[PDB]
C-alpha cells in the first residue's frame, strides 16, 4: 500500500486481493506490531480510534454518449429512482475548480439490472461543461450498500471527474505515413508537446495482435480540431492494423488545456482504413489516383465495375457523368489509371473521391484486404505539368498550361520549378512569371545552364502554381517536358549565305 | 488445444479451447478439427499451430509455426418454390447493394447432373438475416441439379459488412440441390396442410408409427420436439401433404420439419426433400366463440395466445386484422376503430360510430393479416384465414324494475320482426324466484326492450334477484332477413341483477 495527499491530508491506499471484494459493515483497524506506516514514527495500536467502519462510494462516472454518463457503483446497490427529484437527492454535479453551477443538469436516472451502474442522462449535450465532477449529497438517506438495512453512500472529500471516451472514432488513412484519428468534440494537447507525450497517449497493432511500440513521432491538431493527426517516420501499413487511446492518456483533453479532462480508451479498437491521397491527372484525358499502399482491382475492371468506387464531381459540387472510357491497375500496385472519352471530361477545380461500401479497390488483395473508404473532404484533381513547354530563349522557357491559372505574387520561384538534366540532376532556377493571358507561364533559367535534352518539371512541395480558383496546385510530371528549339531570326549578312539564330546546339 | 489455436484479427490472446475433438481422414491427409456444436466464427479468422509442439508428427520433423486465414463454402441449398433456391450459408454474410442476376450468374453455377453446364438464374436476393441467399430458377427443375461456388468470385463476403470480411470459395463436391417445404397452415384442431413444389407417393399400405418417423414436430426456439408420433399423413390437391395431428398434440408457436435425412418420400422416385424448420400459422377454429355484450361492441374468446402492437390499437390496426363479413359473404368497410386483447386470450372490438351491425354478420380473419399474432411474443405466428367465421351471438345487457307490479329488460340488437308471441314472455328467460314468473310480455317500437307483467305484485326482490336468458332457447331470434341471418339470443356471463326505478329523494 502507499500513501497520496491533497488538500483534504493525507491518505492510504489499500489493496484487496481480487477474491476478497469489500461488504458493508467491515472494519479496518491498525494491527499490533507495525513497523512499516510511519508518521514521525510507526503507529501505535489498540486505541478506540484505531478503529473505523467503512462507509462506501462509487467506483466511477464516465460519459459513454453525448447525453449518457454510466457511474460504476462499489457494490450492490438498493436504491429506488423515479423523478428527477430523486437523482437531485443521490447525486450532485459541479464544474472545474470547485465551483458551483446554478442549475442541475440532470433529467432521469436508472438502476441496471444487477445494482452495479446507473445510468445518467442529461437534458441536453450542451448540460455537461467540460471538467464537471460528481458525488453524493451530504446524508442522503436513499443509496445503500447491504440492502435495506444497510449502510448508505457517503460524501467523499473530493468530487470526481467525469471521463468522456471518444465515441464514433474512426481512424484512416491519408499518406503513407500519416494516420487520422477523429474526436467527438473539440479536443486540446499540450502545448510542448514531444515524441514522449504522443506515445504515451496512442496505441497501434498490426494484424497478429502484437503492439508495434513507440511509432508516433509528432501529433497535432486537426483544422475542425475534433481529431489527432498522427506521423511516422517510414511507411509501417499493413490490412489489419488496429488503434485506440491508450490507458494512461494525459495528453488529449475535452475543452481548454487548462481545465478539461483527457480522454480515456475506446470500449472496441477501431482498424485502419486506406483511402485517396492524391489525385494527379497526367494527361489531357487520363486520371491517376496516387495511392498509400498496395492495392488490388477486380481480376476483370469494366467500365461499370470501375464506376461503382469513383466520383467525379464540378467544383460546384455536380456529379459528371460521362467521364470512364477504362481503368487498369498500375504494376507498382500504387496507383489507379482511369482513362476519359475525351480531353473535355475534366474542368477547372473539378474533384475525386471513393464510392462508400463498394468491394473492388482494396487493400494488398481482393479477397482479405479492406476496400477504401470516402474522405471527409473530397480530393482535389492537381493537375499536373504536361502541357507543350517550347524554349523561347536560351533564358527564358514558355510552358502552355490549358487551364485557366494564377500565381502567387512576391514567391520564390526557387520553391515552384526547377530543371531536369541526365540522371535527374536538379539545376537552379533564377526567377519566374505568369502572364497576363492567365495561360502563359515564363521560367527565368540561369544562362547557359540548359542544355539540349534536358527536361522542365515542378519542385516538390511547391504552392504558388495554382489554377484560378486559387486553391489547386499544380504537381510535377514523370518526364517533364522534352523543350524544343525555337530560332529568334536571321541577320542580314551578306547576298548569297544566311546564318539563322538556332536557340541551343 | 495445446498444439493448435485459432485467433481473430488484432486479438491479443487465443480463443480457449475451441476444439472439441480434432481428427484426421483422407490419406493421412484430412485434419477434421471438429469444433463446439455452438461454436462462433469471426471475420478474417487466422489459423495456425502454437510454437514447439509435438503432437502432430511427420517424419522426424513436426510442424512450425506459420500462420492461414480461413475462408468459407456454402452450407445447404433447398427448392422452396418452383423457382426459387433457399441456399443455407454457415455465418451472415452480404452481397454488395446492387446485385444483378448478372452478378449471381458470375459467382455461381447450376449445372446438370454428371454435367459441368452452366443453367440461367433471372436474379437472387439477401434474405433478411442474411444466413440465406435466394436465388430464382430460369428453368424447370429436374432431380440431380447442384450448385457450386464459382471459383474466383469475390462479391459473396461472410461479414456484416462487405468491405471487411473473407470471400467463399468453391467446395471440392457441390451442393446437391434438394427440394423442401413451402409453408403450412392450421385448418382444424387435428389437421395441416403443406404446400410443395413437386408431386409426391405415399407409403402404400401406410402405418400408424411410420408417420412420425418421417416428420417432426418443434417447440418455439426449434430446440425440443414432441414425443408422439400423429395418426395420419397422405398427399392432396395442389401439390399438398396432409398432417393430421393427435389430440391436444399443439403447442403455439410450434414448428415442423422433416427429419434429417429421410427417405420415405421420394419425387421422382430418385430424389427427397430434407430438414427445414416451417412455422405453423393459426386460425380461429371452431373452439372461437363470439358475442355481442352491448348494441357497440364485441367479444371474442381466442382458443390459443395471441398478441398486438401496444394494447389499445387505433382503428387502421384492428381494421387491417379484422373483417366484420355480411351473413352472405361481402365484406365491410372500417367496422372496428378500437380492438384491444385483454389477458392474450380475451379479444374485444368496438364498431364505430359510422359503423353499425347487422344480423348474421360474421368475425373472420382478413386476408394478408400482417398485425394479429398467434403467440404471446411480438414476433411469433400470424393468423391467415379465409374460410368460416364465427356466428357472433347477442344477449341481455341492462335490467331494471319499473315499479312492483313489472320487469323490464333491454337488448343489444333488435328483434322487430313479427315473430315475436307470448311464448316469449316464459320461454327465453328465467328468474331463480319462480319456473314462470311472468304472465305477459310486450315489446318496444324499436324492438329493443320488452315489458313483463309478473304473476304476483311484488315477487321480486329489489337488490337480490337476478334475470338472465336461457340456455339452448329458441323462441328470441335476432332480427333477421331469413333464417340464414337470426342468430338466437344466448346468456350474459354473469347474470344481472334487478333494481327498482324510483325517486330516492
Amino acid at each position: 500500500c502507499t500513501v497520496a495527499s491533497d488538500a483534504t491530508g493525507y491518505y492510504l491506499v489499500v489493496t484487496l486481493a481480487a477474491g476478497t471484494p469489500f461488504v458493508s459493515g467491515d472494519e479496518v483497524l491498525i494491527k499490533s506490531g507495525n513497523t512499516a506506516l510511519v508518521g514521525s514514527i510507526a503507529y501505535a495500536s489498540g486505541a478506540a480510534g484505531a478503529t473505523k467502519p467503512i462507509y462506501a462510494n462509487f467506483d466511477d462516472a464516465i460519459l459513454t454518449a453525448p447525453t449518457t454518463v454510466l457511474v460504476t457503483m462499489a457494490a450492490v446497490t438498493t436504491v429506488s429512482f423515479t423523478s428527477k427529484a430523486d437523482c437531485d437527492a443521490v447525486f450532485v454535479f459541479s464544474g472545474a475548480g470547485n465551483t458551483t453551477k446554478t442549475t442541475s443538469p440532470i433529467a432521469s436516472c436508472a438502476l441496471a439490472p444487477d445494482g452495479l451502474s446507473v445510468t445518467i442522462t442529461l437534458s441536453s449535450a450542451d448540460a455537461y461543461v467540460p471538467g464537471d465532477a460528481i458525488n453524493v449529497v451530504k446524508d442522503q438517506t436513499s443509496a445503500k450498500v447491504g440492502g435495506v438495512g444497510g449502510t448508505n453512500l457517503v460524501p467523499y472529500p473530493t468530487a470526481t471527474t467525469i471521463s468522456p471516451r471518444p465515441f464514433g472514432a474512426k481512424a484512416t488513412l491519408v499518406a503513407p505515413t500519416s494516420v487520422a484519428f477523429s474526436l467527438p468534440a473539440v479536443s486540446s494537447l499540450p502545448a510542448a508537446t514531444a515524441a514522449a507525450d504522443c506515445n504515451a497517449a496512442v496505441r497501434y497493432t498490426d494484424v497478429a495482435g502484437v503492439d508495434a511500440v513507440n511509432p508516433f513521432t509528432s501529433c497535432a491538431l486537426t483544422p475542425d480540431t475534433k481529431g489527432v493527426v498522427l506521423n511516422t517516420a517510414s511507411p509501417i501499413y499493413k490490412a489489419g492494423d488496429v488503434m485506440n487511446i491508450k490507458s494512461g492518456n494525459a495528453a488529449v483533453r475535452w475543452g481548454p488545456q487548462a481545465s478539461g479532462a483527457a480522454y480515456y480508451p475506446a470500449a472496441a479498437d477501431v482498424p485502419v482504413f486506406a483511402t485517396v491521397a492524391t489525385a494527379t491527372l497526367v494527361d489531357p484525358s487520363t486520371v491517376v489516383l496516387n495511392l498509400p499502399t498496395v492495392s488490388a482491382i477486380p481480376d476483370n475492371f469494366t467500365v461499370p465495375d470501375c464506376l461503382r468506387a469513383i466520383e467525379f464531381k464540378t467544383a460546384a459540387g455536380v456529379t459528371k457523368n460521362g467521364t470512364v472510357a477504362s481503368c487498369m491497375l498500375m504494376p507498382d500496385r500504387l496507383g489507379l489509371q482511369v482513362k476519359l472519352l475525351s480531353a473535355g471530361n475534366f474542368s477547372a477545380g473539378d474533384t475525386v473521391n471513393i464510392k462508400p461500401e463498394q468491394a473492388e479497390l482494396r487493400s494488398s488483395a481482393l479477397a482479405t484486404g479492406p476496400s477504401y473508404v470516402p474522405k471527409l473532404a473530397a480530393q482535389v484533381v492537381n493537375p499536373a505539368l504536361f502541357a507543350n513547354a517550347n524554349l523561347t530563349s536560351a533564358t527564358a522557357i514558355t510552358v502552355r498550361l490549358p487551364f485557366a491559372s494564377a500565381l502567387a505574387t512576391g514567391a520564390d520561384c526557387k520553391a515552384v520549378l526547377a530543371l531536369l538534366g541526365a540522371g535527374g540532376v536538379a539545376k537552379n532556377v533564377s526567377s519566374c512569371s505568369l502572364g497576363a493571358d492567365g495561360v502563359t507561364l515564363a521560367v527565368t533559367i540561369p544562362a547557359a545552364s540548359f542544355v539540349g535534352g534536358d527536361v522542365l518539371n515542378i519542385v516538390p512541395g511547391q504552392r504558388a502554381l495554382t489554377l484560378a480558383d486559387g486553391t489547386t496546385a499544380y504537381v510535377p510530371s514523370k518526364a517533364g517536358v522534352l523543350v524544343t528549339p525555337n530560332i529568334v531570326s536571321a541577320t542580314l549578312t551578306n547576298a548569297t549565305i544566311v546564318t539563322v539564330a538556332l536557340p541551343t546546339a | 488445444n495445446g498444439a493448435f489455436e485459432l485467433r481473430a484479427a488484432g486479438s491479443s490472446a487465443s480463443k480457449s479451447s475451441p476444439f472439441s475433438a480434432c481428427a484426421l481422414a483422407s490419406n493421412n491427409t484430412a485434419l477434421v478439427l471438429t469444433l463446439a456444436s455452438a461454436s462462433t466464427y469471426t471475420a478474417g479468422d487466422i489459423f495456425n499451430v502454437k510454437s514447439g509442439q509435438s503432437l502432430l508428427q511427420v517424419g522426424s520433423t513436426a510442424y512450425v509455426p506459420q500462420a492461414v486465414s480461413v475462408l468459407p463454402t456454402l452450407s445447404t441449398a433447398i427448392l422452396v418454390a418452383a423457382s426459387v433456391v433457399r441456399v443455407g450459408l454457415p455465418v451472415v454474410s452480404s452481397i454488395p447493394a446492387p446485385y444483378s442476376a448478372d452478378d449471381c450468374a458470375r459467382s455461381v453455377i447450376i449445372a446438370a447432373a454428371n454435367s459441368t453446364a452452366a443453367k440461367a438464374i433471372s436474379g437472387c436476393v439477401l434474405s433478411a438475416d442474411g444466413k440465406a441467399l435466394l436465388v430464382t430458377l430460369g428453368a424447370a427443375y429436374a432431380a440431380g441439379d447442384t450448385v457450386n461456388v464459382r471459383t474466383g468470385q469475390w462479391q459473396l463476403r461472410a461479414g456484416a459488412s462487405v468491405t471487411l470480411g473473407p470471400n467463399y470459395i468453391a467446395a471440392s463436391t457441390p451442393v446437391a440441390i434438394v427440394p423442401g417445404f413451402s409453408s403450412a397452415v392450421l385448418t382444424s384442431a387435428t389437421q395441416v396442410t403443406v404446400q410443395l413444389p413437386l408431386a409426391s407417393a405415399l407409403p402404400a399400405t401406410i402405418s400408424a408409427s411410420e408417420c412420425g418417423d418421417a416428420f417432426d414436430l418443434l417447440d418455439a426456439s426449434g430446440t425440443t420436439s414432441r414425443v408422439s408420433p400423429w395418426t395420419g399423413c397422405s398427399i392432396g390437391s395442389n401439390n399438398t401433404l396432409v398432417l393430421n395431428m393427435t389430440a391436444g398434440i399443439y403447442v403455439v408457436g410450434d414448428q415442423v420439419t422433416p427429419k434429417s435425412g429421410q427417405t420415405k418420400l421420394t419425387f421422382a422416385n430418385t430424389t427427397a426433400y430434407g430438414v427445414l424448420l416451417t412455422p405453423i400459422n393459426p386460425i380461429l377454429t371452431a373452439a372461437t366463440t363470439a358475442m355481442l355484450t352491448a348494441s357497440s361492441t364485441i367479444v371474442v374468446a381466442l382458443p390459443y395466445a395471441a398478441n398486438l402492437p401496444a394494447s389499445t390499437n387505433n382503428g387502421t390496426v384492428c381494421n387491417a386484422a379484422f373483417d366484420l363479413v355480411s351473413a352472405a359473404g361481402a365484406s365491410r368497410t372500417a367496422p372496428f376503430s378500437a380492438c384491444s386483447i385483454s389477458g392474450g386470450t380475451t379479444l374485444t372490438l368496438t364498431i364505430a360510430s359510422t359503423a353499425s351491425y347487422t344480423a348474421g354478420d360474421r368475425i373472420n380473419v382478413k386476408s394478408g393479416n400482417s398485425a394479429f399474432l398467434g403467440s404471446l411474443s411480438a414476433s411469433g405466428p400470424a393468423f391467415v384465414h379465409a374460410g368460416t367465421a364465427i356466428v357472433i351471438t347477442p344477449t341481455v345487457v341492462s335490467t331494471a324494475l319499473i315499479s312492483n307490479t313489472n320487469v323490464f329488460v333491454s337488448l343489444s340488437a333488435p328483434t322487430s320482426a313479427s315473430a315475436f308471441n307470448q311464448s316469449i314472455c316464459n320461454g327465453a328467460f328465467d328468474v331463480s324466484g319462480l319456473a314462470t314468473p311472468f304472465t305477459n310480455c310486450t315489446l318496444s317500437a324499436d324492438g329493443t326492450g320488452i315489458s313483463f307483467l309478473l304473476a304476483s305484485a311484488g315477487s321480486v326482490t329489489s337488490g337480490v334477484t337476478t334475470i338472465n336468458v336461457k340456455s339452448s332457447q329458441l323462441f328470441l331470434l335476432a332480427a333477421g332477413s331469413g333464417s340464414s341471418d337470426s342468430p338466437a339470443f344466448v346468456p350474459r356471463g354473469s347474470a344481472l341483477t334487478i333494481s327498482e326505478a324510483k325517486l330516492a329523494g
